[PDB]
């Protein structure tokens, strides 16, 4: 049993987005289906349910009439169809799979109209989600400023440099070091979102202290979200 | 309206804790249908508990489930590292919907403790001529994966223009964090020294940059 979701994206409040969510390994056709959204750092929120044969759904009352559920079982698919996106709608969105199976009763095991299953009122299936952010934030490329190595900065034998990616939207940079020459001693760490609305983050590697003036470092930074990409060349200091 | 949990709640390795969840006549004490979810960070909840109960095939015996009244409990004895994470409580409602509980954050203590690497940088040159300024803290290799990052100008506390990521594991399975500390070129020259400090399992390392040092 697998679940694939994708449709996500950025987009400003008030437009639209739709959400797929590819099902396989198990009869589709037999299932109820949820859609589940997580905003970043915060809990789990049911969003909406659909029977195995779509004659039933239900949606949450904060998402109601905007985002709505709906199937396609000769495709096995799942879509979620948003409108009128608001900043809180802003999460990651997860397809998940209703348990289900038949009722027993008398000895005997009962399905549903045209043998479809009986909810078992538990989610065992979920997939990896896809990402939703709705932002009045506009799209910039990233400012990429050297983080510089110094004496205040080494430990022995090995020294720290990096790239300070600031002011960014929406998510994600990549950055690599040297062309991915560079990948042992290098570590990129998760972005900040300042009250700007923008992003921000810091990609720093660990290099020989006694290399620093002989061997060139070089950050790539990458930014499709505005189809940008900076090499910059760190500098030592002489502290 | 969401079910109510703890926010968080913690235990040392071999013992017993328990979460609670708390509900209405149309939800969890209306049904025998509730449900629970680990997730660990970066993950996908998967379910430890069902029908209030019942264990899924695979699931460790360690975890068990109970109900009295409006209140669901998830009760997990000898507790394990493997068992840090978030837990959610599901229930069904007399609407046919589904409701998650507003989640609880469990840490397991007296782990092996690992000191965390910080490393500071001032703000560029080039930010600088930019009319703008970021002290940059760079916290690693730290465990377990909390930690406090207070910074301070001169001898004064500065809460003002920071910004601090939630911990990440990282690749060594240790975790990772930054925070960074936005300033106007004019309050990088007006102090003779920024510190950030990360305290970390009743220890704290200071790393400090002054504008007067290249
Ligand atoms: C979730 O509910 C439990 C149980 O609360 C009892 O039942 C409620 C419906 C209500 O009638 C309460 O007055 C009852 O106490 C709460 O458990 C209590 O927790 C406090 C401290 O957290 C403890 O001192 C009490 O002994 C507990 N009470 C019982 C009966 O065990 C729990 O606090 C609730 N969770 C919250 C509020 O976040």
């Amino acid at each position: 049993q697998r679940l694939v979701e994708s449709g996500g994206g950025v987009v400003q409040p008030g437009s639209s987005l739709r959400l797929s969510c590819a099902a396989s390994g198990f009869d589709f056709s037999r299932q109820g289906m949820h859609w589940v959204r997580q905003a970043p750092g915060q809990g789990l929120e049911w969003v909406a349910f659909i029977k195995y044969d779509g004659s039933e759904k239900y949606h949450a009352d904060s998402v109601w009439g905007r985002l709505s559920i709906s199937r396609d079982n000769s495709k096995d698919t799942l879509y979620l169809q948003m409108n009128s996106l608001r900043v809180e709608d802003t999460a990651t969105y997860f397809c998940v799979r209703e348990a289900g199976g038949p009722d027993y009763r008398n000895g005997y095991y009962y399905y549903d109209f045209y043998d479809g299953y009986y909810n078992y009122h538990y989610m065992d299936v979920w997939g990896k989600g896809t990402t939703v952010t709705v932002s009045s934030a506009s799209t910039k490329g990233p400012s990429v400023f050297p983080l510089a190595p110094s004496s205040k900065s080494t430990s022995g034998g090995t020294a720290a440099l990096g790239c300070l990616v600031k002011d960014y939207f929406p998510e994600p940079v990549t950055v690599s070091w040297n062309s991915g020459a560079l990948t042992s001693g290098v570590h990129t760490f998760p972005a900040v979102l300042q009250s700007s609305g923008l992003y921000s983050l810091s990609s720093v590697v660990t290099v020989p202290s006694s290399s620093l003036g002989t061997q060139t470092y070089i950050c790539n930074v990458n930014h499709k979200p505005s189809n940008t990409k900076v090499d910059k060349k760190v500098e030592p200091k002489s502290c | 309206s969401a079910l109510t949990q703890p926010a968080s709640v913690s235990g040392s390795p071999g013992q017993s804790i328990t979460i609670s969840c708390n509900g209405t006549s149309n939800d969890v004490g209306g049904y025998e249908s509730v449900s629970w979810y680990q997730q660990h960070p970066g993950k996908a909840p998967k379910v430890v508990i069902y029908d209030v109960s019942k264990r899924p095939s695979g699931v460790s015996n360690r975890f068990s489930g109970s109900k009295s009244g409006n209140t669901a409990s998830l009760t997990i004895s000898g507790l394990q590292a493997e068992d840090e994470g978030d837990y959610y409580c599901k229930s069904l409602t007399s609407t046919r919907r589904r409701v998650f509980g507003t989640g609880t954050k469990l840490t397991v203590l007296g782990q092996p403790k690992a000191a965390p690497s910080v490393t500071l940088f001032p703000p560029s040159s080039e930010e600088l001529q930019a009319n703008k300024a970021t002290l940059v803290c760079l916290i690693s290799d730290f465990y377990p994966g909390a930690v406090t990052v207070a910074w301070k100008a001169d001898s004064s506390p500065v809460k003002a223009g920071v910004e601090t990521t939630t911990p990440s594991k990282q690749s060594n399975n240790k975790y990772a964090a930054s925070s960074y500390l936005s300033l106007t070129p004019e309050q990088w020259k007006s102090h003779k020294s920024y510190s950030c400090q990360v305290t970390h399992e009743g220890s704290t390392v200071e790393k400090t940059v002054a504008p007067t040092e290249c």
